[PDB]
């Protein structure tokens, strides 16, 4: 597939998308394969060559002078275990991260996208501006507070948070529940039809609900929708 | 030809060469018999097992015993059959080793008597009964809320002095009296001494003249800790091969059969599982456990004392072994501190065969009745605590009331308990305990007092007991 | 003076159930704790006995 | 021929192959060149491996090894009471050659199943703790646990030495420590005059990994000798943690694959074999006993691990040193809770028992009300009682080091306790009633001591009370 | 033959035939179609068998052929489930293979094959299958002890590094062909076994990356009275939707 | 070092000292031996004669009639875990030792030695 797409880069000088669906199954046939050529094992029974042969391939998936390849590639995580060799040296690959959560598949909050894990390089003040960055930076620091706060909860209970906490848990939770989507291609599991929502619409709610404007909707009125309007709508919806 | 020599000795491990077209099958056993031809020799009675056929007409075997004195060249001959022990009504009453070989001062066996292999494949498909039968112990705890199985195996949990050894007495007994069976114990890897109490217990309470006895404790090499349970087994499986009969088979800890595998298989080089494991603990664990099942025209069922390393139930040998366990019996310190006996925890004791299916409707009805009793009396407990009795309402009253009775009622006079408290012991019919407890739970009896319950058989013993008081 | 007994008596079962609690959650966690590392350790073991294997 | 003696062909990290020795026994002993001694392990097809039992610096490839002719055995009689020797019977303190003229192999089986007997006498070590809470009986198999510095080599040496006047007869076994630590050890011991019956087995952190590894086997069948000529023994084994890593090192570089926790799989085989050699014979073996108190070191108290729980498998107790109490000034710092004998209780006294169960349940009751004490009150429920009494117990149960005391004497002091007659006098003032009353004892008391030294049993209560008041009439509160 | 390819990209058809197992608790949230693979995963003393049993009952009055397939299960309970569908009236339409826990690692490994090269052949004469694999989990231990005799390397777990490949290259052989391939399907409903309910295990891991959704029964909802002890969170249908009627779908 | 230090006791009769900058570094070079070597590693990959190497280091310092050796070593704990094998071999060889704490030096209390930490016999 990798040479068909440089082709298609070089040759044309057109724009190539290159999906891959598992570049994890790589590895790790490599790795059932390692045994009988003769290598040592190495780490939890990979092969010694593990990074090499995934520089080797890495490496030609770029944008080059001539032509742009954005290849969006789904790497899976063996029993759960983020510091497993084949994901970790997978990291430093990548410019864009995005890190589900089995936690967050189980509370029904799908994408289940894990807010702090997921990085990217594009998140720069001079690259999507004060507005968005001030937004995002803002929702990373209540949900990393909200984090934080379970275990004094856990063990002392809601009433013995100070006034500045519980305000923190009360937006965290809805932040929490209004990041989730309903998806298109998700029609097939749940009735809902699914939405688009553009970057400002995404911004501009986000920051109304860090304002305080819709501290008095309840919190599943959050979940799976689109626009913040439509949280208005589910509201009145449900009787508010 | 069927002699040869041996070429290797390390530890337990012994290979032995024979001669070409003639090498010993799997599993059988060899015979070393030397005597010292100088001062720098010393005598030797050693038996072997086979294990692996190394090729170039040698045999990987391991032994039975210390292979300290062994000379490179000694000759070894070929039994042609594996390990065989005595079986019949001669095992009856005497206390045997891994081979057959009796420990007691009796004296030894005769040679002309019947003698069975160790190995022997699993009863087949067709042979086993398509019914699932429950095994009525007569004790009333047991038949009520935990029933055994012919056929099934039942995993044994308690504390030290807590009574599983008199428990064990009263199941031998009560079998060997209304079923007309008999039992045999295989304490694997455990204390010479412990051994040494329990076997003056049996004789002191007249049990092992129905009783047979074979130990191979810690002190023994891996090998015999290994196939000491394969040798009571089969002393088992004898009478309800022949007599058709059914048999209690008492193993004192299943773990030890576990770890000697694993032993014996790093000394035979097998690259160690998961936790360092033999590969093959599953396999072993089944042929094992396959073994103890019930037939067409007998049964047997085994009581198996479980150690779990570490507390940890997820460990894959107590893994592997739940996986065949029918029923659980957990002793319970603080109903034996408080007088119950046996004290075998009616909450956490579970079994498979409560079920409506197997046991009745009935049955299962009471017994989830006096289970949702007894639980609402342990909640109560909590409040009890806290806020006194008087507080709680008349309907907590009356369940406290009954529970009271439930519990008291669930004690038993045993048999062999007869030795240091004076009253003799009583067989309760599954009916009779079911009928008795159904009229508890009716209330019929909620006049009498709380300790005329203590420790009793039938009900109507409660009433007796109760109008001789008072 | 009775609503101050009242407060002391609150106070103390208050911090009673908050000991609860944390020693719930600590045996919790240690539970988890050493049934995690064994693991680790059998790993290590695994590691070894594949290095030793492929000599 | 080559059936006698071989030759080298690779040394390295104690563990030599030799070529040759066709006729060698497994398990026996060779000797080199140069006068170390080594066992035949392994008798491969065309080589014998030999683990060597000395320093293996001044041997190299292509010296001779001689054939000895014996399985491997050491030195046992009388002749080595009152020595130290190393595992192999050679003696490390000078003092001439040892002239024993019988010998007994290292590895013997157990006694058999109906060889043995219940146990059934006591056993004094002269500590209050031990003697009350976790009776001993000739025969059974104690464990010691406990952390660094807690004192289970002061209950050893303390136990050894109360065994003066009984008829038994004390094996030491020192694995891993300091020589001068060992040293040391020994010069208490004669001061004590103790070393008329005590052998002395030595096993330094210098000396290779099979002489640490065959030290307590060495020890063990030193006192099977007298165990099977009727008499009784009493073994202590001062590092099966250290063995336990001796072995590990051993199997390590015989190459086998490790276990669980990077032990050797057999690791619970190598303890059961030697604990399981201490018995109580039955009358037609003889009336003699060995009894053992094998000692295990935890981190931080964790009586989990790995050896602590095979070792708690294996015997038949333990006695648990607690550091925290060490720190906190109890010295003996024996923790009643988590200590417990199974095998005892059968085998203490009458008058000594009729005065544990309350002891122990003071003592419990204050073990689970000491944290309270930042405010008594509930009047009897927390201070006049559990506060008291329990104070005055743990007052009572600290011993000096070294002065053992008789079992009379703790019966005495015991029952003073229980029965109320120390609620007067306050806790700084316990330790120094306590000695004058064993004065007093010794001045006024023969009748009561010899009544218990020959019935076993508590004398007339009202002459002991009388005796109480007599005595505390005299005492003076300072 | 026991080794045969799976079906190709352009032999099969999407999935649009519910299975109906009778149980409101899969067929309402965990729909089930023809073709589909799904596996029922928990604790010991579950009700797993329980289920498998009942959908196969269930399939009394429609037309296929059911294979149950015991790895690793005691002979006695073997023959209770035989039992127990015979008095049901499903012997006239099941084949039983069994590898009890007494016969050797490598018939217990080869079982799972055996049961679906079975039911290979009347997928391709152009009727439906429906095979039950009774514990994958020990079909892996069985794997892994093989491999370990034959001193391969060992992976995580100490298992190897092909166990990956042994589950899918046997779970990928159920599909639903297309007409032109005669629209026969194979239903698969594939058993793990995990150890206080830790679904991040390595086996239970990779088996649920190959099916197509899974059922988690939880202990902790079995015992306090909640029998089916179906977990919403944990449990999904990836053929959801097209699995059920208009009705229920709605 | 050590042989430096015996001879002003084996031949003059002095009481010297023998200061070690690390034992833990020690160890690790132990290791790597071992693993040059080829020997099969210990617990934590330790080598499996760290004991009898410990034990040969240390057994050398001692107290005879000429003369004494008094050493103080540095000992380093990798991440606070006292349970780590380096540090826990070498305490059944000292009559002293002393911890010192972070805690107490970043509050200015030099020489930051736990006092209640700190044992002697
Ligand atoms: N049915 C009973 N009735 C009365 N007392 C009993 C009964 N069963 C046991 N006991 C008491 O409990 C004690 C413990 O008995 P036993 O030795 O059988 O317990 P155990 O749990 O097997 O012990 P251990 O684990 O220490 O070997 C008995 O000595 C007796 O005093
Ligand atoms: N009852 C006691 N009274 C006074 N000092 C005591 C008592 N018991 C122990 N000690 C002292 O406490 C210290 C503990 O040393 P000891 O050798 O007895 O302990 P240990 O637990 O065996 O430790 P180690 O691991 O160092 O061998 C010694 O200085 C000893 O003299
Ligand atoms: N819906 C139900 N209602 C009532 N009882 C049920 C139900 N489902 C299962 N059970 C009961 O639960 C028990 C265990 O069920 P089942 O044997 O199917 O479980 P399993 O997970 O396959 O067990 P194992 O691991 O022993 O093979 C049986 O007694 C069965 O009768
Ligand atoms: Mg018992
Ligand atoms: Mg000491
Ligand atoms: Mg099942």
């Amino acid at each position: 597939g990798l040479t068909m797409a440089e082709y298609f880069r070089d040759e044309q000088g057109q724009d190539v998308l290159l999906f891959i669906d598992n570049i994890f199954r790589f590895t790790q046939a490599g790795s059932e394969v390692s045994a009988l050529l003769g290598r040592m094992p190495s780490a939890v029974g990979y092969q010694p060559t593990l990074a090499t042969e995934m520089g080797q391939l890495q490496e030609r998936i770029t944008s080059t002078a001539k032509g742009s390849i954005t290849s969006i590639q789904a790497i899976y995580v063996p029993a759960d275990d983020y510091t497993d060799p084949a994901p970790a040296t997978t990291f430093s690959h990548l410019d864009a991260t995005t890190n589900l959560e089995r936690k967050l598949a189980e509370m029904g909050i799908y994408p289940a996208v894990d807010p702090l894990a997921s990085t990217s390089r594009a998140l720069a003040p001079e690259i999507v501006g004060e507005e968005h960055y001030q937004v995002a930076r803002k929702v990373q620091q209540t949900l990393q507070r909200y984090k934080e706060l379970q275990d004094i909860i856990a063990i002392l209970g809601m009433d013995e948070l100070s006034d500045e906490d519980k305000l923190v848990v009360h937006r965290a939770r809805r932040i929490q529940f209004f990041l989730s989507q309903n998806f298109h291609v998700a029609e097939q599991f749940t009735g809902q039809p699914g939405s688009y929502v553009p970057v400002k619409e995404t911004v501009r709610g986000f920051k109304e609900i860090l304002e305080g404007k819709y501290d008095h909707l309840p919190e599943d009125a959050f979940r799976l929708v689109g626009r913040i309007e439509e949280v208005v709508e589910k509201a009145k919806a449900m009787g508010v | 030809m069927t002699r040869g020599r041996v070429i290797q000795v390390m530890g337990p491990v012994v290979d032995v060469k024979f001669e070409n077209g003639h090498l010993p099958a799997i599993y059988n056993a060899l015979k070393i018999q030397h005597k010292a031809r100088n001062e720098n020799e010393v005598d030797i009675d050693l038996t072997l097992e086979v294990a692996l056929h190394l090729g170039d007409d040698t045999v990987r075997t391991i032994a039975m015993a210390s292979t300290d004195g062994l000379i490179r060249g000694m000759e070894v001959i070929d039994t042609g059959a594996p390990i065989s022990v005595p079986v019949g009504e001669v095992t009856l009453g005497r206390v045997f080793n891994v081979l057959g070989e009796p420990i007691d001062l009796e004296g030894d066996i005769p040679a002309d008597a019947r003698r069975d292999p160790i190995h022997r494949p699993a009863p087949k498909f067709e042979e086993l009964a398509t019914e699932v039968e429950i095994l009525e112990t007569g004790i009333k705890v047991v038949d009520l809320l935990a029933p055994y199985i012919k056929g099934g195996k039942i995993g044994l949990f308690g504390g030290a002095g807590v009574g599983k050894t008199v428990l064990i007495q009263e199941l031998i007994h009560n079998i060997a009296q209304e079923h007309g069976g008999i039992s045999v114990f295989a304490g694997v890897g455990e204390r010479t001494r412990e051994g040494n109490d329990l076997y003056h217990e049996m004789k002191d309470s007249g049990v092992i003249s129905k009783t047979a006895m074979v130990f191979g404790q810690m002190n023994e090499p891996p090998g015999a800790r290994m196939r000491v349970a394969l040798t009571g087994l089969t002393m088992a499986e004898y009478f309800r091969d022949e007599q058709g009969q059914d048999v209690l088979l008492f193993i004192d800890n299943i773990f030890r059969f576990t770890q000697a595998g694993s032993e014996v298989s790093a000394l035979l080089g097998r690259m160690p599982s998961a936790v360092g494991y033999q590969p093959t603990l599953a396999t072993e664990m089944g042929q094992l456990q396959e073994r103890i099942t019930s037939t067409a025209k007998g049964s047997i069922t085994s009581i198996q004392a479980i150690y779990v390393p570490a507390d940890d139930y997820t460990d894959p040998a107590p893994a592997t072994t739940f996986s065949h366990l029918d029923a659980t019996t957990n002793l319970e310190r603080k109903l034996a501190e408080m007088g119950i006996y046996p004290a075998v925890d009616p909450l956490a004791s579970t079994s498979r065969a409560l079920a409506p299916e197997i046991v009745g409707e009935e049955h299962y009805q009471v017994a989830r009745k006096v289970q949702q009793t007894l639980q609402r009396y342990k909640e109560l407990q909590d409040i009890i605590a806290i806020l006194g009795m008087d507080e709680l309402s008349d309907e907590d009253k009356l369940v406290v009331h009954r529970a009271r009775r439930i519990q008291f009622f669930l004690s038993q006079n045993f048999h062999v308990a007869e030795q240091f408290t004076g009253q003799p012991g009583s067989y309760v019919p599954v009916k009779e305990t079911v009928r008795g407890f159904k009229e508890i739970l009716e209330g019929k009896y909620d006049h009498l007092p709380e300790d005329a319950f203590r420790l009793v058989g039938r009900i109507e013993e409660v009433v007796e007991k109760a109008k001789a008081m008072g | 003076l009775d609503a101050k007994a009242s407060e002391h008596a609150a106070r103390m079962t208050a911090m009673k159930n908050a000991t609860d609690n944390a020693n719930e959650l600590i045996r919790t966690l240690t539970l988890s704790y050493n049934r995690a590392r064994q693991a680790a350790i059998t790993q290590e073991i695994t590691e070894i006995v594949a290095g030793a294997n492929a000599l | 021929q080559v059936s006698d003696v071989g030759t080298v062909i690779q040394v390295g990290d104690g563990i030599a192959r030799a070529h040759g020795l066709d006729n060698v026994m497994s398990g026996e002993l060779v000797e080199f060149a140069n006068g170390v001694m080594g066992m035949a392990l392994n008798l491969e097809e065309n080589n014998v491996g030999i683990v060597i039992l000395g320093p293996y610096t001044g041997i190299k490839e292509g010296d001779e090894v001689r054939r000895t002719g014996r399985i491997m055995e050491v030195p046992v009689g009388e002749a080595l009471i009152g020595r130290v020797v190393n595992p192999l019977g050679q003696p490390v303190d000078g003092l001439g050659p040892v002239e024993t003229t019988e010998t007994r192999p290292i590895e013997s089986p157990a006694p058999g199943v109906m060889d043995r007997r219940s146990v059934h006498e006591p056993l004094q070590t002269g500590i209050k703790a031990i003697d009350a809470l976790v009776p001993i009986g000739r025969g059974q198999r104690e464990l010691i646990i406990g952390d660094r510095q807690t004192g289970k080599t002061s209950v050893a040496i303390d136990t050894i030495i109360n065994q003066k006047d009984q008829n038994m007869i004390s094996i030491y076994v020192a694995i891993g420590q300091k020589e001068s630590t060992v040293r040391t050890v020994v010069e208490t011991l004669r001061k004590h005059g103790a070393l008329d019956y005590t052998i002395v087995v030595t096993a330094s952190a210098s000396q290779p990994a099979p002489l640490l590894f065959l030290a307590p086997y060495a020890g063990v069948a030193m006192g099977e000798y007298f165990m099977y000529k009727g008499k009784h023994v009493l073994v202590v084994y001062d590092d099966l943690s250290k063995q336990a890593a001796a072995y590990r090192e051993l199997s390590l570089l015989l190459r086998r694959p490790p276990g669980r926790e990077a032990y050797p799989g057999d690791i619970f085989y190598l303890h059961s074999r030697l604990l399981e050699r201490a018995a109580k014979l039955s009358d037609a073996k003889g009336g003699g006993s060995l009894t053992a108190l094998p000692f295990v070191e935890t981190q931080a108290g964790d009586i989990s691990a790995y050896i602590p729980t095979n070792v708690i498998s294996i015997t038949d107790g333990q006695i648990f040193l607690q550091s925290d109490l060490f720190f906190s000034g109890v010295r003996p710092a024996i923790n009643a809770g988590l200590s417990v004998s199974r095998v005892g209780g059968a085998a203490q006294i009458k008058a000594m028992k009729k005065v544990a169960g309350t002891l122990r349940l003071d003592l419990a009751a204050y073990r689970e009300l000491e944290a309270f004490a930042q405010f008594g009150s509930d009047l009897d429920k927390a201070t006049q009682a559990k506060l008291a009494r329990g104070a005055r117990t743990v007052e009572v149960l600290k011993q000096d080091l070294h002065q053992p005391i008789p079992v009379e004497k703790q019966v005495l002091i015991i029952y003073a306790l229980t029965r109320g007659f120390l609620d007067d006098i306050p806790v700084e003032d316990v330790r120094r009633f306590e000695k004058e009353f064993y004065l007093f004892l010794d001045q006024n008391g023969q009748h009561l001591l010899e009544h218990i030294r020959t019935t076993k049993d508590l004398p007339n209560e009202d002459d002991l009370n009388k005796a109480i008041e007599a005595f505390k009439k005299t005492f003076v509160v300072s």
